[PDB]
């Protein structure tokens, strides 16, 4: 998780994918990760839930 | 160093907002998990909660 943090990953799309893959979600909310092209909307989505 | 103090304050204020953002939802899911846990684990479908 520290290798997938800011200290080794700089791109927020790749870091958002590495944060959002490492839990066991439900399927439709994995689609709401995957659907969003905005950085801030999917980061506020994963920060919310 | 005044720029560094402004940078640390602009980090810490919005970081405290994000700290409030999951500190509300932590207590919300504290209220959410345990009722479904206890009337899932007590008996089950044969526990005739229906």
């Amino acid at each position: 998780y520290q290798q997938e943090a800011v200290k080794s990953t700089r791109d927020p799309a790749i870091l958002a994918d590495l944060v959002a893959h490492h839990a066991t979600w439900t399927l439709e909310e994995k689609q709401t990760i995957l659907e969003t092209p905005e950085v801030e909307e999917r980061l506020k989505r994963v920060l919310a839930l | 160093l005044l720029r560094d103090l402004e940078r640390f304050e602009l980090d810490k204020k919005i970081a405290a907002r994000v700290k409030e953002q999951m500190d509300q939802n932590q207590r919300e899911y504290y209220l959410r998990e345990q009722m479904k846990a206890i009337q899932k684990e007590l008996g089950g479908g044969e526990d005739f909660l229906t």
